[PDB]
């Protein structure tokens, strides 16, 4: 839970940055996460990207973060054989369900 | 004392080239030298939400808000030109030989015992059944995976190149040669004898295999699909890309090799489904189920260890399977 | 002031003194023989204990790196499955019968190396006991990686007596064995002054070279080499 | 001691030179008693005129900077000082080591009373904000945000929600407002159960040693670190009686001769800094006074937390 | 007492350049100066389980779960174009000389004794057997490591570049001159005297070596493989990375130098393998074992210490091995 808390905290200090840093030019700038990285670009663009975050409601990004969280687990076959991986997947699914629900109502 | 070597790296035999895809009309195949190559193109798709829901997306208003925002992708598609009902696919296959000699090994005693076991196998029953089955997998366009499934007619030409010129041409008919029946044919026996000479180290064998499949005018062909890093946006998400070399769609060489390896009809389960690929633990990824499980002791590793260390020679079809696994190569040993 | 000798380590100051801040300072230098590892500016009001504690972190880091750099190899005795490690023994050298090995059900117990291309042999418990008796490493074996090869060889003609530096690796002050001069003289059966003649170098007067059998028995008693 | 009918969010407040020495044993973030006293001073100054009561404060602490320095050769720290004026003979006065800290905190205030029905929410919110913009929070002046880009008004949210989902959405929006910070809560139950765990580990262990063990990094031999549930800071938990409660005119040189004086000693407890999304409701974070004046024990805590 | 010097670093003779790979066709090799380079491209690979399971992954359900999660990778691949069957490899070899003189030597008297030992070697037999064997490794394309195990025909052209121009040209057949036999040939002897004059110090020798291999049209060519940092995601893992210099596949220079070094036939093991590389303690990476063990007293250090310190000159084959290690160079002596 603490880790996803820090993710929100990271997004929290991403509220302290420029309003339109996500609209800068670049070949690769993680545009899948950019709807949640910069919430203030909806003030910058009236209809180019303001309606995109409202219509899309980006909550799958934490699943990508869950993939990064899948790099936080040990590569042990004993956990996968036993129900330890089942409990890990259950608590991971619950906490990223909470994270996706947090990321869903960012428009209010 | 003859323990199995910790490294038993094997170079793969039957090395295939990358199978280039072009398109044209049927009965122009004899003039198919300068056919225009199939080009991977972009097309935009929007889609409704059509996966199974997890009993919380099944609310009416929430599903209504889901369908009101269709998901957007740009998919790479490979289509024939509209004045073309036939797809041509070209690759080359190299038959090397020395199938029992590992490229990397640790124990020289185990290497010599494995070499003597493979030489014993060549001595009683040389590379004939495996070469006939590989000839059948060349005869039918199994390397046209989803790409001869709905084909009205499939034809396969296998040419033998000696000094830059053709030596023996093998024009086939892939509808007659089934994907399940390993029968006998005189041209198939000749191709089996050529792959026999290649696999036994008697000579060098390089085969140019061209498959013409009658799918349809402007229809969809199915090349190898690549991997997407997903570094773009969500509207043009690029959810699917197809493999090409130089503005010319193609199939991966390992896909062709897995097509030629589908000869294994000796797995302990029922063989009414058909042949599966040559592999340890008989694992087909479409079914998701492993025949030749290590519980049944019919996998490659248990049979190879029983054959070499304990000198328990298996059934003749099973040692055919073991030597076919050595032909396909691997990183056998400790991993 | 003067140098601080911690085993093979020498903390020697520069003769020049600087005045960093307002207080006088000296540039203290830490050597492991000819190689320096840390040059640090320390006050002249520092005692010898504080100068020692300033470089103690780098000293402990070098000790840890020497332990993890010259650690002896590990032989694992496993069952027929080859996964459950039944026993582990740190060996000074591997058996000569080792070849590339994966365990089978043909033999109940197997011996393997801890390296990734594991080398091993089918062993019984008596033969594994004999191999472990013959080839096991002593606990402080890593100090043999910090000694030259010509002072550890068992042949007479290819053996050079160790210097005061290589003796101070294992014998006195902050040596890697952790013993003092009196304890290492008690293990060798010689007097304190007679062994202090061996440890102290400088001129040839009151300084002798240790013999073959005394040096080899000292490394046997200290648990550095040839101590099964 | 009561459930708040509304929650008033005082925004990012930049306190300039707050008392970094929170307690005789702890330094850093100031005492929660300073925050509760500030809210009671706000109720004393502008709360009565608005016919509302202001009890309970939730601290978020969006930014902390300590006016400290690390001297060379030491792993500890020292406090940067201010040059006091000279004495009447021209000599330097005796230095009292006082540390300062620049804070940026936002406060959740529990509002209950009939005046919430008598005024608009933004009116009472703006009145308490403009009252708080000329006050002090821990000994430091409050920077009232002049000539920046976008100033932040309050958002008084009524806790009497018509529906549970609307109340939940209001609490999540109010948590999203105070996002780059950490709610500081009281952990008497956690400190007591850790004291019981240490008493099972080793007897005659005081609560001070259990508080100390929950703050130091414990290194365990096989060399790993013994983990902690949260941040687990040592906070001043209130004041305990050190003298009988004397008469208002009894104590010489008191602040006023109408308030009774009693000499006290600092009470030390365990506090925890959490991300504010890890709470059921934002009214759990409110710091309440709790006097119990017959037995000393002038505490501040977070009741109704868990 | 004439002990060994503590520092005995030697510079390498026979320095090879990086071997650039290009692509082309047979019988156009007389004008292969414009040929497009082999480009290290990328292709996606999907794999199932093919390694030995450690008795806990052998359960059917766990194995099938591992099958349903295939290991997707991207691999750097080097293939010829579909109209190109010939792989060209070009490298320059510089023969220096002065192999007796060490780069660093602590002991003067030891340096004088080692120089006298090499001088008495050359007075007994010059750099003639070693240069003949190095010229044989020049003539066969042993530097084409895996681009010769299935090649139909290999050809090697070596030019003596004196003043930036061809002073003497040699053309060979890399398949006729095998990897096992050190026979005699007139052009091979002329190249042997050229390498002899380079190694003695008579003149400056620079050789441009061009190799052509009949692999096959579109077949996979095998450059040297780099080292993987292993930092990215497991999807785009980049398991294999090939070596290129400027958008152009190449073999590492030390790989070419090791393949030219493969002349050591005088190791105490049998001639079943053939020549190995001249290493101290005769190491072979593929076999995982060391010919010329220090226990059997035929390693480079024991032979050199007998030859120099105590004048126990070994057999002329072991003298050739010692001088070949001196040509190879290394950080000899106690660290």
């Amino acid at each position: 839970a603490q880790i996803c808390d820090e993710a929100l905290q990271y997004a929290a200090r991403l509220r302290e940055l420029e309003p339109g840093w996500s609209a800068t030019p670049g070949c690769q700038l993680h545009d899948a996460e950019q709807l949640w990285l910069d919430p203030l670009r909806a003030q910058t663009d009236e209809t180019f990207l303001q309606r995109r975050l409202r219509g899309d409601w980006p909550a799958e990004v934490g699943n990508r973060f869950a993939n990064w969280l899948n790099r936080a687990v040990s590569s042990d076959s004993q956990i996968l054989g036993s129900p330890e991986a089942a409990q890990w997947s259950q608590e991971l699914s619950k906490e990223l369900t909470m994270f996706k629900e947090i990321l869903e109502d960012e428009r209010d | 004392i003859l323990s199995t070597a910790s490294v038993l790296a094997f170079e793969r035999k039957l090395d295939p080239s990358d199978a280039l895809m072009s398109a044209g009309a049927w009965a122009q195949r004899d003039a198919s030298q300068e056919w225009p190559a199939v080009t991977v193109r972009e097309k935009s798709v929007r889609g409704t939400i059509s996966n199974r829901l997890k009993t919380k997306d099944r609310d009416p208003a929430k599903l209504d808000a889901s369908i009101q925002s269709p998901n957007l992708q740009t998919v790479d598609v490979a289509n024939l030109p509209s004045d073309a009902d036939t797809l041509k696919v070209r690759f080359t296959l190299r038959v090397l030989g020395g199938a029992g000699t590992p490229s990397a090994c640790n124990d020289a005693a185990y290497r010599d015992k494995l070499l003597q076991t493979v030489a014993t196998y060549v001595n009683d029953q040389g590379f004939a059944e495996l070469a006939r089955r590989y000839a059948h997998n060349l005869a039918n366009a199994r390397f046209l995976w989803r790409n001869r499934v709905g084909a009205e007619a499939v034809e396969v030409r296998i040419n033998h190149i000696r000094q830059g010129e053709v030596a023996r041409a093998w024009r086939f008919d892939a509808l007659a040669i089934g994907l399940r029946d390993f029968k006998a044919d005189a041209e198939l026996d000749a191709l089996a004898e050529l792959i026999a000479s290649g696999l036994s180290g008697s000579g060098h064998v390089l085969l140019e295999v061209v498959a013409f499949a009658r799918i349809g005018d402007g229809q969809e062909v199915f090349p190898s699909q690549e991997l997407i890093l997903d570094k773009g946006d969500k509207k043009g998400q690029k959810s699917k890309t197809l493999y090409s070399v130089r503005d010319a769609a193609a199939i991966h060489s390992q896909k062709i090799g897995n097509a030629l390896r589908t000869i294994d009809t000796w797995y302990p389960d029922e063989d009414g489904l058909g042949p599966i690929a040559v592999e340890p633990y008989g694992s087909v990824t479409s079914q998701g189920k492993a025949y030749r499980q290590p519980k049944q002791k019919l996998d490659f590793y248990t049979l190879l260890d029983n054959w070499v260390l304990r000198d328990e020679a298996p059934a003749v079809e099973q040692q055919h399977y073991v030597i076919a696994n050595l032909i396909r190569g691997g990183v056998f040993g400790e991993a | 002031m003067n140098a601080i000798h911690i085993g093979p380590f020498s903390i020697t100051p520069a003769a020049r003194g600087l005045h960093y801040g307002g207080l006088p300072h000296h540039q203290w230098t830490l050597y492991y023989g000819p190689r320096e590892m840390a040059i640090k500016t320390l006050p002249d009001s520092y005692t010898s204990s504080e100068v020692r504690d300033e470089f103690s972190d780098i000293i402990a880091e070098f000790v840890i790196d020497a332990r993890h750099r010259y650690a002896p190899d590990v032989l694992e005795l496993v069952n027929s499955d080859g996964d459950a490690v039944l026993a582990r023994v740190a060996v000074s050298r591997l058996p000569e019968a080792l070849s590339g090995c994966i365990p089978d059900d043909r033999f109940p117990y197997w011996l393997l190396t801890a390296s990734r291309p594991r080398l091993g042999l089918p062993v019984t418990l008596n033969e594994y006991t004999a191999l472990a008796v013959e080839l096991s490493a002593p606990p402080l074996a890593w100090i043999t990686g910090l000694l030259p090869g010509e002072v550890l060889t068992h042949d007479a003609e290819e053996w050079r007596p160790p210097t005061s530096w290589e003796l101070r690796h294992v014998v006195g002050e902050g040596s890697f064995t952790g013993v003092s001069g009196a304890a290492a003289a008690a293990l060798l059966g010689m007097s304190a002054t007679n062994f202090r003649k061996y440890t102290a170098g400088d001129s040839a007067a009151n300084r002798q070279k240790i013999s073959f059998a005394a040096w080899h028995y000292l490394l046997d008693r200290l648990g550095v080499k040839r101590a099964s | 001691v009561t459930d708040p009918e509304a929650l008033l969010l005082l925004p990012r407040l930049s306190i300039q030179n707050a008392n970094a020495i929170s307690s005789p044993l702890t330094w850093g973030f100031p005492s929660p008693g300073a925050f509760t006293g500030f809210v009671h001073a706000l109720q004393r100054r502008v709360g009565i005129s608005l016919d509302i009561e202001l009890d309970g404060v939730g601290i978020v602490c969006h930014r902390f900077e300590a006016q400290i320095s690390q001297p060379a050769g030491k792993r500890t720290k020292v406090f940067n000082l201010t040059r006091n004026p000279l004495n009447r003979d021209g000599s330097t006065a005796a230095i009292v080591e006082e540390g300062r800290a620049h804070l940026e905190v936002s406060l959740l205030l529990g509002v209950h009373g009939d005046g919430l029905d008598d005024h608009p929410a933004q009116e009472i919110a703006r009145q308490v904000q403009e009252q708080a913009g000329a006050m002090r929070l821990a000994g430091g002046s409050i920077l009232p945000w002049c000539n920046e880009r976008f100033p932040a008004p309050n958002a008084e949210l009524l806790m009497l929600g018509g529906s549970d989902e609307q109340r939940r959405k209001n609490q999540r929006r109010l948590t999203r407002r105070l996002l780059p910070g950490f709610a500081l809560v009281s952990r008497e139950a956690l400190l007591q159960q850790h004291l019981e765990t240490l008493r099972t580990t080793l007897p005659e262990a005081t609560t001070l040693d259990a508080l100390l063990d929950l703050c130091r990094i414990n290194f365990e031999p096989p060399w790993q670190v013994r983990d902690k549930p949260g941040w687990l800071v040592p906070i001043p938990a209130g004041y305990n009686a050190l003298s009988p409660l004397y008469l208002p005119g009894e104590v010489r040189n008191a602040r006023d001769r109408e308030t009774p004086l009693r000499f006290v000693e600092n009470l030390f407890g365990l506090g925890e800094w959490l991300s504010p999304h890890r709470v059921a409701a934002l009214s759990d974070l409110l710091w309440y006074h709790h006097a119990e004046p017959d037995k000393g024990l002038y505490r501040w805590s977070t009741p109704r937390f868990v």
